[PDB]
């Protein structure tokens, strides 16, 4: 359970993701959202370790 | 690559599929021919320079 | 910035002996009088830059 | 302000009084990689295998039919002539999705060469696969 | 579609990711390598994968596909032309879907609005 | 590490920045008691695989076999 | 940023003995029963689906393959064709997924 | 022998409807002219057109609806 | 004169049309190979048929008889045939690589007792049985690297691995480092 | 109990096509003795798999034969810039040590890929398209938190990410649409009712004529006297054609140390 | 190049051969953007049919057993 | 791992149902082409769609382009 | 669509013609770098 | 002026820089924009180089 | 990504000299 909750820093390069600028040009302006700071993360059943 | 002993350049051409077109028995049909060229190449070299 | 601060290249002197077609051709250069344009990046020599048609030979390492 | 204009969006001071629980979260500054060396038997000289997908042997199973005998096929003049190359266009754009519900490594059909035969008696079935790769 | 012979080779480099491989214009030099006699135009040599494609068609009328078409000459050019239309195909739906990957998008690095500026 | 998609500057595990390294094993009997290289015939696939087989069995009474 | 640097979301305790470095123990680590005791409390439960939960058990595995296609008309149209014309609610609330 | 029914289902019919009106509506379309401009495929694009109208709404914010299971590339 | 023919052209008009071959006509060059003409090349004289890039018979043929077996089978029997084959995992398929590459070394057993006197020919012959393994082996040392030996793509290679991701990832794709050098998350 | 046999194998109606790519008479010559001789041949391989047997790939003399890779123009020196051209050579020549290396994947494509999500994750998605399906949106909120707790972070931004990548693929699949379903000025007014009978064979060479003078025999006929009156009629239609000309236009390109406009290049130099 | 056959086959390269001048050859090009964007959109309008007809689902918890390849050691 | 189970009876389950499947193909093929270009145009056709008709022309009923069983 | 919901915000057809000219820019792998020795 | 105007790919890191999910829960919803897809970029005077 | 990767906005021609890379 501790290495299914053990995550390294940063996650993924933000550079190789959607651009907001170009949804906009594109015809989708984005609604932006805010942090869930409410959500614990917890490891699933044995099953799926 | 192929000429060295325990190789640590893993990304120099050790792992990938490498043929040629060339004359096959290589060591002793085309690495010979290159140093038959090299012999001549210093030979000519010496009586030129000489 | 400070990888683009170091592109901007620096002044390299002309003056080179080390290369044999220099130390032949820059004895019948003649040298003229660079008259200043009121800036302080007057390219009069080479760039320090290894890609400058002049300093191609050097190597930056 | 003082002759200044710093344009920024309505402030909602509700913002303030947000309750937001602190939840635990521990760094480990020395831990684990990605990848281990192991130390096991090794041989003095050993030979490696190449299962190269030329596409270009009939001798095995790399050999592309359906591209080969619908390509030729678009060459002689017919009436389907412009629908056998939407068709050859969409092969190539299934072949571009290698995903693990599209491959073949898990024989998944119309993406293994076992059923690589099928595609000479329903190549229709392309548009089926773009769509149920999308869906997983 | 690229809908001209010619390509800008930096239009299809990435910008954000390391350059492994690059989409390069006919090999005219394989042209050269085919020992029988055959009619080309000078064309059709351009135009992206195509010049692969009528060598096939040579090598494949010349000889056959048994015993006969498997020759280094002929089988370069059916892999070659077999690979080319794979990574046009690819590059095709990424400059499409994708175009901000590539050097000289305005969004690979998109320029902001002054308004961003606070001046 | 290079096909997973992280591209390597230089060579080697001697890291010059801030980074922890392993200088091997010295080769005296201090060392050589506390520690043990990894050994790659130890690790195993987990002996449930073997249950599966239970599917089997049932599934030959089934068919009368 | 170093290359061995772990985000852990639980707790975890260090051991501060010389030349290594492991996890000891997890704080407030409760043991449950034993794989034997948990072997018994399964027998227990395996036993009784044996004896009394066998009978009518083909229409309940026919309901839950529907419910495990993609679409909701490929569900409707496996309850109709399958299981003897079931209602898509009723079914539901057989397998326990209604609220 | 369980997931057999699945054949009976009619989107298998519609897909393959699909496709023959594909087949039959490429096979319409054909090069007008030798100009060397767009209007050489002038009544194709007449021809795809009510293909296109055939299985969408031109006058929608988007013609073109999002499902999980459609075509993007 | 303009010959008719069976080709026509793509105009609505007989001016359109008739323009057409004006333009056509005033940028025609005759180059005839008779002395005595006002238009006269020996050499660089232009041919007046355009040739056409098209299949061949013998392609056509052959391309038919890669589908001979296909065509006296119904798609239920192709299916039953090369797609259904019956599973059967109890064979040494690796006896083919065995018996050639193990091969090497019987024949050097042979190899080792010719009756050559000279024991410096005998130096010749092992160097070019060396030189005809090592266009398999590559490198001479030891420990150093691997073999090479290309083999045929059938639907059994890696078969007893495909249930491991990790070996799909490893021999099939090669990613592409970003920016952000990182292995993915 | 027979061991199956590939498609391959009826066409060859061998497991021993002595396939030898090298095209030398020593060569050639011994393959056909060998290709002959395999039914008896203790010396004998494979080249055709089966069930039973693996096999060989195609050989290239005493070696092994392999396609030459796909022009890549990616390298990497090593003491000196060589300026690597895969053009200008038809086989690519080997990499040394100190002079190259070449970029990775001598046999390689592009394709498109996906991580799978973790299986717990997966099933507490089920779980929730499932209990939506069933109850609806608004009595999934339990289910909703699991997915958010459950599914690790990077699959929550995967998740995320392609949200945003088919948004932007639907406006772009919109856009093309858009653009195609555009009415020109050549198709105004016009209708499926006044669409010519033809299919697409009907413009094809046989029946429409390409735009090059020697597609047929149409011009074979012609002479010089008919060539000069022909030059005669093209320059008099240009009596009213010359009259009109684009004015030149600025160069937008013309301060050397600014970014040029990527604009169409010139047919000829 | 995407539609590579596509594209080839509208120029008229399957039957015919391109007009010897780049005047020409290269306004033959651009005459077919409006109907590779026409035909892409075609490709784009298949109805969905059922995901289960050829391929069991890989997320069933029958797969959860994860089994190995049993082989022989020969 | 994904599970051998799943790959291999994948496998067997996908061919067996290429068979059913062409099978249906054929009945599916055979009712269409007994169809006026009018029902062929307007079933499974959007809501939206008027249907307006094209000049008839010669276009053939082909099962498979290569001469396949 | 069909039994699914995919909330997007409300499509603008203009962006379709938007006059985006392209402007040069040349990627050189083999440059310079930051320092020297 | 070749050299002012040579840049490096990708910028600086967008995660050492002002979150637009941190913005709202501290009350100012962020409005996003297009790409500036006109400006070409040009060296200033040799002054300046 | 390469270590000695540029964007250069100008254009620039590079010489085709063995042994030298230069502008
Ligand atoms: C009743 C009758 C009963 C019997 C009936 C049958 C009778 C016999 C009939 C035989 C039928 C044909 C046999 C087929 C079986 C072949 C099996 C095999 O192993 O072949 C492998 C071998 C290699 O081919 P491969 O591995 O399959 O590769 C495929 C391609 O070649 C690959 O293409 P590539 O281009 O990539 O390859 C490059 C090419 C390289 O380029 C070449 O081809 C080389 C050619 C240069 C040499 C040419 C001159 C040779 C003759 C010099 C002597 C002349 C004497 C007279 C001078 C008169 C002057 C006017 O090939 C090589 O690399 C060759 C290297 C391997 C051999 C090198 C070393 C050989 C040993 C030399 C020392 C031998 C000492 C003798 C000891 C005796 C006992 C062993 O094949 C052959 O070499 C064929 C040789 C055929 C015989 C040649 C004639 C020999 C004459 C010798 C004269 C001295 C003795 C006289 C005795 C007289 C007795 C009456
Ligand atoms: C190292 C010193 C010691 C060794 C010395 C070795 C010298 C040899 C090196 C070569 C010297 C460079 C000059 C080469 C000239 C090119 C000739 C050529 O390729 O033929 C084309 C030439 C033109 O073809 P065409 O059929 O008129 O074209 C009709 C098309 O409608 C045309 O319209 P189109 O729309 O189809 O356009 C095609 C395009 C095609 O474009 C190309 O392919 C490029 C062609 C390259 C030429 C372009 C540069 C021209 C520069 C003009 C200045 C050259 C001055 C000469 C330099 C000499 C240096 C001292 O344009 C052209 O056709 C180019 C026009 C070529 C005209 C050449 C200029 C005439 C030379 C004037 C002097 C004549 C002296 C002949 C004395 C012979 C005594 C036996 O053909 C002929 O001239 C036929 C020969 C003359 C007929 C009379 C029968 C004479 C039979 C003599 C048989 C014996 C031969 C010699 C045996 C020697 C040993 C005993
Ligand atoms: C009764 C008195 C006699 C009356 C009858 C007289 C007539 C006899 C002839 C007819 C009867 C023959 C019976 C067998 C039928 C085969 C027919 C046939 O055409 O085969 C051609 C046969 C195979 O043709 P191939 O496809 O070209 O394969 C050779 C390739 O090099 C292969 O290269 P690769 O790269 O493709 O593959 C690598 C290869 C590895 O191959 C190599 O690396 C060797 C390469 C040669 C050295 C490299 C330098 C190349 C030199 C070039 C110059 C050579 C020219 C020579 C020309 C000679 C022409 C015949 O590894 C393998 O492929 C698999 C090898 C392991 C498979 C199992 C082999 C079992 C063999 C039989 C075992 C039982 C025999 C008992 C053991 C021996 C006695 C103690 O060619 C040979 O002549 C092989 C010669 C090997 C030495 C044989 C020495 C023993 C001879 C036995 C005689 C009887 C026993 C002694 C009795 C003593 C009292 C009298
Ligand atoms: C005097 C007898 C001495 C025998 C040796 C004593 C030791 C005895 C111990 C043996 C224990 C047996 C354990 C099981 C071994 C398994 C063997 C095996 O795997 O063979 C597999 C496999 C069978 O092929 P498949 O049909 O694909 O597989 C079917 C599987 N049901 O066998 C082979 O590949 C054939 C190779 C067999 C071994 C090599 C034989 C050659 C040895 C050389 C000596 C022969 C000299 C004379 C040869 C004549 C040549 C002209």
């Amino acid at each position: 359970r501790m290495r299914y909750l053990t995550e390294d820093p940063a996650g993924d390069d933000p550079l190789q993701k959607t651009k907001d600028e170009h949804l906009v040009d594109l015809g989708f302006i984005p609604k932006v959202f805010g942090a869930n700071v409410e959500v614990r993360k917890r490891a699933p059943h044995d099953k799926y370790l | 690559n192929s000429a060295l002993i325990g190789s640590e350049n893993q990304s120099d051409s050790m792992n990938e599929l490498n043929t040629n077109f060339s004359m096959t028995y290589y060591i002793l049909t085309v690495l010979p021919g290159k140093f038959i060229y090299w012999i001549y190449e210093i030979l000519h070299t010496f009586f030129v320079v000489c | 910035a400070t990888r683009w601060y170091g592109r901007q290249p620096g002044h390299l002197l002309r003056a080179d002996t080390y290369w044999i077609p220099n130390l032949v051709s820059q004895r019948f250069a003649k040298h003229q009088p660079a008259h200043w344009d009121g800036t302080q990046n007057m390219p009069i020599f080479r760039l320090a830059d290894p890609k400058h048609k002049d300093s191609y030979m050097v190597q930056f390492r | 302000y003082e002759d200044f204009v710093f344009t920024t969006p309505y402030f909602q001071p509700e913002s303030t009084f947000k309750s937001v629980p602190k939840l635990f979260s521990d760094i480990l500054l020395g831990g684990v990689e990605w990848v281990y060396t192991t130390s096991e038997s090794v041989l003095a000289y050993d030979y490696k295998l190449w299962y190269l997908w030329s596409g270009v042997s009939n001798l095995d199973e790399s050999f592309d039919m359906f591209f080969n005998q619908y390509w030729a096929l678009s060459l002689s003049t017919s009436v389907f002539q412009l629908f056998y190359a939407v068709i050859l266009d969409r092969y190539l754009s299934v072949l571009f999705q290698n995903t693990p519900y599209t491959n073949d490594w898990f024989r998944m059909m119309l993406h293994s060469k076992e059923t690589a035969l099928i595609w000479l008696y329903h190549p229709e079935l392309s548009w089926h696969i773009n769509g149920l790769n999308q869906f997983f | 579609t690229i809908f001209a012979e010619t390509w800008e080779a930096s239009e299809y480099q990435y910008r954000n990711k390391a350059n492994l491989k690059t989409l390069p214009v006919n090999h005219l030099g394989k042209l050269a390598e085919l020992k029988f006699d055959f009619v080309e135009y000078k064309a059709h040599q351009l135009i992206a994968c195509h010049l692969y494609e009528r060598m096939t068609i040579h090598c494949m009328n010349q000889y056959g596909l048994f015993k006969d078409f498997y020759r280094p000459e002929c089988l370069d050019a059916q892999y070659y032309f077999k690979t080319c239309v794979e990574l046009n195909a690819a590059y095709g739906i990424q400059k499409k879907f994708f175009p901000e990957h590539f050097v000289g998008s305005p969004y690979a690095r998109p320029v902001p609005q002054f308004q961003q500026l606070g001046l | 590490t290079l096909r997973a998609g992280k591209n390597i500057e230089g060579s080697g595990q001697v890291h010059f920045g801030y980074h922890d390294q392993k200088w091997g094993m010295p080769a005296i009997p201090m060392f050589q008691l506390m520690y043990y290289e990894l050994p790659g015939n130890s690790i195993v696939v987990n002996p449930c695989r073997n249950q599966n087989y239970r599917l089997y069995f049932e599934m030959r009474k089934k068919l009368g076999i | 940023m170093q290359n061995t640097t772990n985000i852990v979301h639980v707790p975890v305790h260090m051991g501060h003995t010389h030349y290594f470095d492991y996890i000891d123990s997890f704080p407030k680590l409760k043991e449950g029963p034993t794989l034997e005791e948990n072997h018994i409390t399964n027998q227990k439960i395996l036993r009784e689906q044996l004896i009394s939960g066998q009978q009518g058990l083909e229409q309940n595995l026919c309901l839950r393959n529907c419910f495990k296609l993609s679409q909701k008309r490929y569900i409707e149209f496996c309850l109709d064709r399958k299981c003897g014309g079931a209602d898509f609610q009723r079914a539901a609330t057989i397998l326990g997924y209604t609220k | 022998k369980q997931n057999e029914y699945l054949l009976e289902h009619e989107d298998v019919k519609r897909y393959v409807w699909w496709y023959e009106d594909l087949k039959e509506t490429l096979a319409r379309v054909h090069r007008q002219a030798n100009n060397h401009k767009a209007c050489d495929f002038k009544d194709s694009e007449i021809i795809l057109q009510d293909f296109i109208r055939r299985y969408t709404n031109p006058k929608d914010n988007l013609p073109i609806k999002f499902h999980p299971q459609g075509q993007t590339f | 004169p303009v010959k008719e023919g069976q080709a026509k052209l793509w105009f609505s008009t007989k001016e359109e049309a008739d323009a057409y071959d004006d333009k056509m006509i005033s940028n025609i060059e005759l180059k005839s190979q008779d002395y005595e003409d006002e238009n006269f090349s020996p050499v660089f004289n232009r041919k007046t048929q355009e040739y056409f890039l098209e299949p061949s018979e013998k392609f056509k043929s052959d391309f038919a008889e890669l589908l001979r077996p296909l065509r006296s089978l119904s798609f239920n029997q192709v299916v039953d045939r090369y797609v259904l084959i019956p599973p059967n995992h109890t064979f040494y398929r690796n006896w083919t690589y065995e018996k050639f590459l193990g091969g090497f070394g019987l024949s050097y057993l042979i190899l080792r007792e010719l009756p050559l006197r000279n024991f410096y020919a005998r130096v010749f012959v092992m160097y070019a049985f060396a030189a005809k393994v090592l266009d398999h082996l590559g490198n001479p040392f030891p420990f150093s690297g691997h073999g090479q030996i290309v083999a045929a793509a059938d639907r059994w290679n890696h078969w007893d691995v495909r249930c491991y991701d990790n070996v799909m990832k490893a021999l099939k794709y090669i990613r592409i480092p970003t920016v952000q050098n990182n292995i993915p998350e | 109990k027979a061991p199956g046999q590939i498609y391959a194998y009826d066409i060859h109606n061998t497991h021993y096509p002595y396939v030898n790519i090298k095209q030398d008479s020593q060569t050639q010559l011994l393959a056909s003795f060998r290709r002959s001789i395999a039914s008896i041949n203790p010396f004998s391989y494979r080249q055709v798999p089966s069930q039973d047997r693996a096999a060989f790939g195609l050989r290239w003399g005493n070696a092994w034969y392999a396609p030459n890779p796909y022009p890549n123009g990616i390298h990497f020196d090593r003491v000196f810039p060589t300026h690597y051209d895969p053009l200008a050579e038809t086989n690519r020549t080997k990499a040394n040590l100190q002079l190259i290396k070449y970029a990775p994947g001598n046999y390689s494509t592009l394709v498109v890929t996906s991580e799978k999500l973790p299986r717990p994750c997966i099933r507490t998605i089920q779980n929730y398209r499932r209990c939506q399906m069933v109850n609806g949106t608004e009595k999934c909120n339990s289910e909703a938190q699991d997915i958010l707790a459950i599914c690790p972070n990077w699959a929550l931004d995967h998740m995320k990410e392609k949200v945003r990548f088919y948004t932007k693929a639907l406006a772009i699949n919109n856009q093309t649409y858009i653009r195609a379903m555009q009415v020109e000025e050549y198709n105004q007014g016009r209708t499926v009712a006044d669409v010519a009978p033809k299919t697409w064979i009907h413009g094809t060479r046989q029946h429409l004529r390409p735009d090059t003078m020697w597609a047929d025999d149409r011009y074979t006929n012609i002479t010089q006297t008919e060539i000069n009156e022909a030059i005669k009629r093209v320059e008099a239609r240009k009596a009213r054609e010359h009259e009109k000309k684009p004015v030149e236009q600025a160069n937008v390109n013309a301060n050397t140390g600014e970014q040029p406009v990527r604009v169409e290049k010139s047919l000829y130099p | 190049m995407d539609n590579y056959f596509t594209a080839i086959t509208l120029l008229g390269l399957r039957d015919q051969n391109l007009p010897p001048f780049k005047d020409a050859r290269l306004q033959r090009y651009k005459s077919i953007k409006k109907m590779i964007d026409l035909i892409e959109t075609t490709t784009k309008l298949a109805p969905p049919m059922p995901v289960e007809l050829f391929m069991l689902n890989p997320t069933d918890p029958e797969w959860d057993d994860d089994m190995t390849y049993p082989t022989i050691t020969h | 791992r994904t599970s051998a189970h799943y790959i291999e009876i994948n496998a067997i389950y996908g061919a067996e149902m290429m068979k059913r499947y062409h099978k249906v193909w054929e009945n599916i093929i055979e009712e269409r082409s007994k169809a006026t270009d009018q029902e062929k145009k307007t079933r499974y056709a959007h809501p939206s769609y008027q249907y307006s008709p094209l000049p008839v022309v010669s276009i053939p009923n082909v099962l498979n382009p290569l001469n396949l069983q």
